RNA sequence: AAUAUUUUUGU
RNA sequence: AACAAAAAGGAUUAGAUACCCCAGUAGUCUUUGCAGACAAUUAUGAAUGCCAUAGGUUAGAUUUUUAAUUUAGUCUAUAAA
């Protein structure tokens, strides 16, 4: 097995999302009470404790946002040093 | 073509021409700079002109072609092979910390390496050692062996005094009411206690963690 | 027999070998990042690195100690330019003795070329042969142009190469500390030695900001003699033959 | 011949540091991590100091001057310097207290290395001139090679059967005809016995016949010959007709440069209650639960096997900072690998009371207040 | 490096030598740090003190009395192996070698080689020349060493004065005709050197330096020349007294 | 490298006319000391404590369990040379604010001379006996006296190695033995715990030791020998020490502040 | 991850 | 067998021969001949001498086989040019 290369000459050494995507933890639960519908049924009692989650997580306020990550700030100090150079 | 034109080492025959006439022609050149006479008699020195280098080793007599011919050599004294035969027999040797900062550069004036390891500003270490050794295997003619043994024992039994002092140092300072810190030993396990805490949390908390996945698989939401 | 703060409270006069390599100014950088432009200085490899020569390191550092000297033996300003993160204090200690400017941030692209904006509001001050100010040239300092280093000393000539174009651009002498992956064609004088460590370029300084001092100590000394070792300049001299012109016409008239 | 400068260079203090050792030998035929590595047996590179005047400037003596955030605040500075240039232009190095401080830790416990013995305890030292030897000469013969350690050849039972087949090609089989020259040189004092004996009641021996006829007579004592075979190579005995061969010889001195003590047999004067019996206790640590045949303990840094008998028996997350029992160091070697495996025997009460009682943990303290 | 320099065809040599002195001391990796100056302190009074005269019967009575146990300038052993040196030399060279030593202070640099082709014309007719050469180099001190012709000193008595033939330029050796006409009676430029006990007294004489400000006073002029605090020194250890004190420095003779 | 520096009044080659001859004090400083800095080099031979001072190495190897050998002759050679640098040519004279403030503390000369010489006699050991200065935030200059052991530092930075009491003949299980043995034990538990038993003002002002007195055997074995019948010996050997102690250097070591 | 309706022209 | 020019049908579309779809013959494969055109490309004929480095990689060789030298290829990024 071969090691990794020495990328070429590049623009710029970034990555696109710095910062993970959140996914919307509502979603989840609605799928969840999807579920039951699906087996259980719709007038039925068996979502009764799924259907009341979805209504308790769209009246929760939704998360702040996170500090951005500085990854792609030490990525442009290393960059020629850690690649063949800067390309344009 | 990335690079520029440097003209650096011309400055004085580009100043000097400048300045030997006047643009307005029929009057009398102005005073040069300041720095036209300074280095007036102190030209620049050769740069970009490949020598051949210093060779630290015979190079190949049988090849035919050689190529490299211009390239810095490796430096390899007869101590690189005998450092190496010794802080591999003796590994445990490298943890000795060993300082390579100089103070003066004048530290190998005072090493005569004919009366003993113990030289004047260097501390004893595997270089003593090997010091030792190159001496009385080139001026005695001993062998490698024969002088590597010589010189591995006197290291031994001034290593043994060291372990010794520490020892005794201690104890007779408490026959006379003198107490020390923490030892190193104690203080090497107190820290382990605060890691092996945090690998705790992570342990718990990555284990209740698992157990989400494990009920997640199977679905139950309908509450039968 | 060794202070870190050594080569600042008492630089030395002359640099010997044992000093450069107690200051590591014979560490290169490593065999794969180099210039073979600048094979002559190289002693060999050890540890992955190049060794430079501490013989050339030693003859090439006299040598620009021989021109900070003469430059400010002539009246010449000189400029000391070391931009790094701990050469602050090197680069002013050897200013003061040698009684030059300093710099210990990025050059601004275009302060020669481009003095006229830079340097547009910096005052400016006329003295004699013996430093002290003259009285009279207030409406020369107001039209003259500003002014440039008559000799420029940069310790980390492989950080900046725009202020050391503008000195060949500009005709203006240049010392450096040559590394082995810097180019030695970027500057007039080069001085093959370690341009990463703090203690080499501290010790390089103090050589140099020495020969200032003992450079202008022998200008000011031959002034109290009615010795003047240099001209006024071009630019002073035709502000002289303007003034004789102005004051003819109140001769006659 | 060499110019100053290049003196200068090779007396420096830079020029002295050592060549990287290879790392302690592993199992060849096994699978390890390759993106996470953590301490290793023993020490590799050389750990380096400086003075606490310069460490504020990051000066360790190297190309350039280190950073102060990884470098500084810490009580005892070490460092290891991989590389002092690497690609990216910068001294890779690393905090060297792994292995700077666990020979302090070992050091501290005051106990030599002595040789293996098979399992009437005997505890003779390393370092001594019957054994401690390298240099040798013809005239030794098996009977002192046991005493040896650093063999020239290597141990055939170790090997792979890779690596044994390039020794026999390419190190073994182009030397019969210097090894036909040590038969003759043995033929040669043969003959001189009997004419010596004969004379108080040599002979050039350059003949194929005899050497070619004296194999065919040991063909049959098939033992003699392997005693004639690894003098002439310089290989480790392995059948006891002994040296401690069952594992190996060490790949290294015997005791590794890790202590240089050569005997045990010696009593610490305690202040108050006056000569002790044995040596103090050490604090050990509790790894990996026999609920594994067998169960790990931290001592000084090593890993070594627990005392032959709780905290032994199961995990407890209970217990803040883990299981920790003090024990007693009984005996320590070093292994043909070059591991520091250690004899950790249990501990008596009233050592580990008395080791307190200099310390303040004690309950009750033995000096005044105990009755009885 | 020499060859790099390109100086201006209207440079005087003044100018030249300077410049190609200072090309010189770049490359000074300085002096051994061990190795004293062999002939300086007691050595360099005892040379003063026994080759003053103008008699070689004076010079081996004066170096007799320094070989001497118990006489005050500690040089009994140089002395003693100076004499040994001196009784296995032609006494005739001896005799016309200081006598010329005499004379060359006052000769130019080119009479000396007219009247040294003169004196050296005469020589190969002498016969401790042609003595020494074949029992030196071509027989390579076989058949004992040199026999000269005058056993030793003590033969030739004090009345004689053999030194005095071979300064006589005879008419049948032509007088030596040189390249050129130039000539002068001392070295327009040999101060390149480690300053001597002139140097040093020019400076005493035209100044009030101490004893270690006149030693700096040199270590400047000099931009630092390697050897020139240990050759000052030297200097203001046999030829200076500390006559006022710390407050200035005199010389000995006075 | 440490290096032996010169004594205070040629005492190296003449030495105290009725104190020690010559002979003695070459033995005693010239030799000795040269021996322990030939061993103290070797220790910090390539450590930090290169280039520090002697009373620099022993505030920092004072509580090192690993480094009490060190202590012992960055302690020593500090001691040895406290000692003979107070010595004097000829007898001084005692100041008079220096002879005004023992009467307040001691009571008379007479008291604080029986006292330093009986403490040395009744160790009946080696070490060092001190005349410390006791200055507290609030309390006066008052001085008192310290007998250290073998190799023991009277700074109060140094406490871990004031080696005043011997643990083999002051704890038993009379009274005092037990209340000797509680303070042996709790100042070792608060030392290892870090805790402080003494409170003690920045800079290690507290204590400053004025005078000194070697009492090794080496320093008086061979003028004043044994002992034997009462002619001379280490009785002898302190008294005559009281003729020639520079009150004049110890009055300005003290500092006194002024009270008159 | 493997998704795919159509959509011409401009002195 | 499968795929699929042709022929043929179903849709899409303003129209749809088409793109998509249901099916589908030559042909693709084997053997013996003809045929000689290709973006038959590295848009670069073949070959010899010569010019400074670095990072990978392929098949070997040597060694103090750990890891560095070295021969013949190939591929990235550069210096002088
Ligand atoms: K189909
Ligand atoms: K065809
Ligand atoms: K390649
Ligand atoms: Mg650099
Ligand atoms: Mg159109
Ligand atoms: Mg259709
Ligand atoms: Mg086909
Ligand atoms: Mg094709
Ligand atoms: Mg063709
Ligand atoms: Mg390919
Ligand atoms: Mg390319």
């Amino acid at each position: 097995p071969n090691k990794p290369i020495r990328l070429p000459p590049l623009k710029q050494l970034r990555v696109r999302q710095a910062n993970k995507a959140e996914e919307n933890p509502c979603i989840a639960v609605m799928s969840s009470v999807l579920a039951c519908w699906a087996s259980a049924g719709y007038n039925s009692a068996g979502c009764a404790t799924v259907e009341n989650a979805l209504r308790a997580c769209m009246d929760a306020p939704k998360p702040a946002p996170k500090p951005n990550n500085t990854i792609n700030y030490h990525l442009s100090r290393f960059q020629e040093r850690l690649t063949q150079g800067k390309s344009k | 073509g990335k690079g520029r034109i440097f003209q650096a080492a011309k400055v004085y025959q580009r100043a000097s021409e400048a300045a030997a006439t006047n643009i307005v022609s029929g009057l009398p050149p102005r005073n040069p700079p300041l720095w036209l006479k300074a280095i007036e008699s102190i030209p620049p020195a050769e740069i970009n002109t490949r020598p051949y280098p210093i060779q630290h080793s015979p190079p190949n007599p049988r090849a035919r072609k050689p190529r490299n011919l211009f390239r810095p050599t490796k430096i390899v004294y007869p101590e690189d092979e005998l450092r190496r035969d010794f802080y591999r027999d003796h590994p445990w040797e490298l943890a000795r910390p060993r300082m390579i900062i100089e103070l003066d550069g004048k530290d190998a004036r005072f090493l005569d390496w004919s009366k003993g390891l113990r030289q004047r500003g260097i501390p004893l270490s595997g270089e003593s050692v090997v010091q030792r050794q190159l001496w009385l295997m080139e001026n005695q003619g001993m062998t490698k062996q024969e002088a590597y043994d010589k010189a591995r024992h006197e290291f031994y039994k001034l290593r043994q005094l060291e372990q010794m002092e520490r020892r005794i140092a201690v104890e007779e300072a408490r026959m006379v009411g003198g107490y020390f810190g923490k030892d190193l030993l104690t203080v090497g396990m107190e820290l382990e206690n605060k890691t092996y805490e945090s690998w705790k949390k992570w342990a718990t908390t990555e284990i209740a963690r698992q157990e989400s996945a494990r009920a997640s698989m199977y679905t139950n939401v309908v509450d039968n | 027999r060794y202070i870190p703060e050594q080569y600042l409270r008492n630089p030395p006069s002359d640099a010997s070998l044992e000093d450069l390599m107690a200051a590591q100014a014979h560490m290169g950088h490593n065999t794969s990042l180099w210039n073979p432009a600048n094979a002559r200085y190289i002693y060999g490899v050890r540890q992955g690195i190049h060794i430079i020569s501490l013989e050339t390191t030693a003859t090439h550092l006299r040598r620009a100690a021989r021109v900070v000297e003469e430059v400010a033996y002539r009246g010449g300003l000189i400029l000391f330019v070391g931009t790094r993160p701990g050469q602050r204090p090197i680069v002013v200690r050897a200013a003061e003795l040698a009684k030059a400017c300093h710099l210990f941030t990025k050059w601004r692209p275009g302060t020669i070329t481009n003095r006229e904006q830079l340097l547009g509001g910096v005052p400016l001050t006329v003295v004699d042969e013996l430093d002290r100010p003259l009285s009279g040239f207030e409406d020369h300092l107001h039209d003259r142009r500003p002014l440039a280093p008559d000799l420029v000393v940069c310790l980390n000539p492989k950080e900046n190469m725009t202020l050391l174009y503008e000195c060949s651009l500009a005709k203006i002498p240049t010392i450096g500390i040559i590394d082995t992956n810097t180019n030695p064609s970027w500057v007039t004088y080069q001085i093959p030695a370690n341009d990463d460590s703090l203690r080499a370029t501290a010790l390089i300084s103090g050589v140099l900001g020495r020969a200032g001092e003992r450079g202008q100590k022998r200008r000011l000394e031959a002034a109290q003699r009615g010795v003047v070792t240099w001209k006024t300049p071009a630019d002073v001299q035709g502000y002289f033959e303007l003034a004789s012109a102005r004051a003819a016409d109140a001769r006659r008239r | 011949g060499v110019s100053p400068g290049g003196a200068l260079l090779r007396t420096s203090r830079m020029f002295s540091l050592p060549p990287v050792i290879p790392p302690p030998p592993g199992n060849k035929l096994q699978m390890i991590s390759e993106r996470a590595s953590a301490t290793e047996a023993y020490p590799t590179h050389q750990v380096l100091t400086t003075f606490e005047s310069s460490r504020s400037r990051g000066d360790w003596g190297l190309k350039r001057p280190l950073p102060l955030k990884s470098t500084t605040g810490t009580t005892y500075p070490m460092v290891k310097v991989k590389e002092m240039d690497s690609l990216e232009q910068i001294t890779d190095f690393t905090s060297g207290t792994q292995h700077g401080l666990t020979l302090k830790k070992f050091q501290a416990l005051n106990i030599p290395i002595s040789t293996p013995s098979e399992i009437r305890p005997v505890q003779r030292s390393v370092f001594e001139a019957d054994t401690d030897v390298t240099a040798f000469s013809p005239d030794e013969q098996i009977q002192e090679a046991e005493k040896r350690w650093k063999f020239s050849g290597p141990w055939l039972a170790g090997m792979t059967p890779g690596e044994f087949k390039e020794y026999l090609a390419k190190t073994v089989r182009p030397k019969r005809a210097e090894f036909r020259k040590f038969i003759q040189k043995k033929i040669a004092a043969q003959k001189t016995e009997a004419a010596n004996r004969e004379l108080q009641e040599k002979p050039e021996s350059i003949t194929d016949d005899e050497v070619t006829e004296y194999l065919r007579r040991l063909r049959n004592d098939n033992q003699v010959l392997y005693d004639l075979v690894g003098q002439f190579l310089d290989l480790a005995p392995l059948k006891p007709p002994s040296p401690y061969g069952g594992r190996g010889p060490p790949i290294t001195h015997p005791s590794a440069g890790i202590s240089y003590l050569r005997t045990a047999a010696y009593l610490n004067n305690h202040p108050i209650y006056g000569p002790q019996k044995s040596h103090p206790p050490v604090q050990a640590r509790v790894l990996k639960p026999r609920r594994g045949n067998d169960a790990k303990i931290g001592v000084a840094g090593f890993v070594a096997d627990g005392p032959l008998g709780s905290v032994m028996d199961k995990f407890d997350p209970s217990i803040e900072g883990g299981a920790k029992l003090w024990v007693n160091v009984d005996k320590a070697t070093v292994d043909s690998t070059g591991r520091v495996q250690l004899t950790v025997s249990d501990a008596k009460a009233t050592d580990v009371l008395i080791a307190k009682e200099l310390i303040g943990d004690a309950r009750e303290p033995i000096f005044g207040s105990a009755p009885k | 490096r020499l060859a790099e320099l390109t100086p201006r065809d209207y440079w005087t040599i003044e100018q030249r030598l300077s410049v190609i002195n200072d090309t010189i001391e770049e490359f000074s990796t300085g002096v051994p740090y061990d190795e004293n100056i062999e002939i300086g302190g007691k050595i360099r009074l005892a040379i003063d003190r026994c080759f003053k005269y103008d008699k070689i019967d004076e010079i081996i009575a004066a170096l007799k009395e320094e070989a001497a146990e118990g006489a005050k300038g500690g040089v009994q052993s140089w002395a003693k192996n100076t004499l040994e040196e001196l009784t296995q030399r032609s006494p005739t060279s001896l005799h016309v070698t200081l006598r010329q030593m005499r004379l060359g202070k006052s000769w130019g640099i080119a009479h000396t080689f007219k009247r040294e082709h003169q004196m050296a014309a005469k020589f190969m007719k002498s016969h401790d020349f042609n003595e020494g050469v074949t029992a030196l180099l071509i027989d390579k001190g076989a058949n004992g060493p040199a026999k000269w012709k005058p056993a030793s000193l003590d033969e030739i008595p004090p009345g004689a004065n053999i030194s005095e033939d071979y300064f006589r330029n005879d008419p049948e050796v032509p007088v030596l005709e040189l390249l050129n006409d130039r000539s002068y009676m001392q070295y327009p430029y040999n101060k390149f050197g480690l300053p001597n006990d002139y140097d040093v007294k020019e400076a005493i004489e035209k100044g009030n330096f101490t004893r270690e400000k006149l030693i700096d006073h040199f270590v400047e002029t000099r931009r630092g020349k390697q050897g020139v605090r240990e050759a000052v020194s030297d200097v203001l250890d046999r030829m200076a007294v500390r006559s006022k004190g710390t407050e200035h420095v005199q010389w000995k003779k006075e | 490298q440490h290096y032996l520096m010169p004594l205070r009044d040629n005492f190296e080659q003449e030495g105290i006319r009725n104190f020690l001859s010559p002979g003695s004090v070459n033995m005693a400083y010239t030799e000795y000391q040269t021996f322990i800095l030939e061993k103290l080099n070797a220790l910090v031979v390539g450590t930090d404590f290169e280039q520090k001072d002697t009373k620099s190495i022993v505030l920092a190897t004072a509580r090192d369990p690993e480094l009490a050998h060190v202590f012992n002759h960055a302690s020593m050679a500090h001691n040895n040379h406290f000692f003979f640098d107070h010595l004097s040519p000829v007898p001084v004279k005692m100041g008079d604010k220096l002879f005004y403030h023992i009467n307040e503390n001691f009571g008379s000369v007479d008291t604080l001379r029986d006292e330093m010489i009986g403490t040395a006699v009744s160790m009946f050991g080696p070490g060092f006996v001190w005349l410390v200065r006791t200055q507290l935030p609030g309390q006066p200059v008052a001085l008192r006296v310290m007998a250290t052991y073998l190799a023991g530092s009277p700074y109060p930075g140094a406490h871990w190695r004031r080696q005043e009491m011997d643990a083999q003949t002051s704890i038993g299980s009379s009274p005092q033995g037990l209340s000797n043995g509680q303070r042996f034990f709790e100042r070792s538990a608060a030392g290892f715990k870090g805790n402080k038993l003494e409170p003690t003002a920045p800079g290690g002002t507290d204590l400053i030791p004025i005078l000194c007195l070697n009492t090794w055997e080496y320093a008086w074995l061979r003028e004043y020998g044994t002992g034997v019948g009462g002619m001379g010996g280490k009785l002898a050997y302190a008294q005559s020490w009281w003729n020639m102690i520079d009150w004049a250097k110890v009055e300005e070591e003290a500092r006194l502040e002024t009270r008159i």
